């Protein structure tokens, strides 16, 4: 609802819609899914997509992932979609996000990020100076 | 990089696991 939310949100679809065309596909949906570590089948990619495809017409478009985002942002839990997200990020289970995990993660989802890249992703994360994000970390770079 | 970069990537990401976590139940 805020042009700030708006703006938000519009560089997390770009994240879905790699190819620019305006829709999220399954094909799309599906690899970002299992980017994360999911393993879904076809038929449950079409009921997700099926569930916030408000014209009926197969994909996700900006507007739809709005409502979709609205949605999620007075229902859902913040706490534990936070503490799900360190999860997916924290591969080896061990309490922080290295640089060869935020690498990986990225790469999963796509962005080929260059080296600097990565380094300056963690650098401002890195509040205590140890090279690693640990979960206060991630808080606080989510939620400042 | 701009200082500006950091903020912005990791919330891109983050967002990618909220979309995907609301979505599937
Ligand atoms: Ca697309
Ligand atoms: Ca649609
Ligand atoms: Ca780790
Ligand atoms: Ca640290």
């Amino acid at each position: 609802l805020t042009e700030e939310q708006i703006a938000e949100f519009k560089e997390a679809f770009s994240l879905f819609d790699k190819d620019g065309d305006g829709t999220i596909t399954t094909k799309e949906l599906g690899t970002v899914m299992r980017s994360l570590g999911q393993n879904p089948t076809e038929a449950e990619l079409q009921d997700m997509i099926n569930e916030v495809d408000a014209d009926g017409n197969g994909t996700i478009d900006f507007p739809e992932f709005l409502t979709m985002m609205a949605r999620k942002m007075k229902d859902t839990d913040s706490e534990e979609e936070i503490r799900e997200a360190f999860r997916v990020f924290d591969k080896d289970g061990n309490g922080f996000i290295s640089a060869a995990e935020l690498r990986h993660v990225m790469t999963n989802l796509g962005e080929k990020l260059t080296d600097e890249e990565v380094d300056e992703m963690i650098r401002e994360a890195d509040i205590d100076g140890d090279g690693q994000v640990n979960y206060e970390e991630f808080v606080t770079m989510m939620t400042s | 990089i701009k200082k500006n970069f950091a903020k912005s990537k990791w919330k891109q990401a983050f967002n990618a696991t909220a979309v995907v976590r609301h979505m599937r139940k």
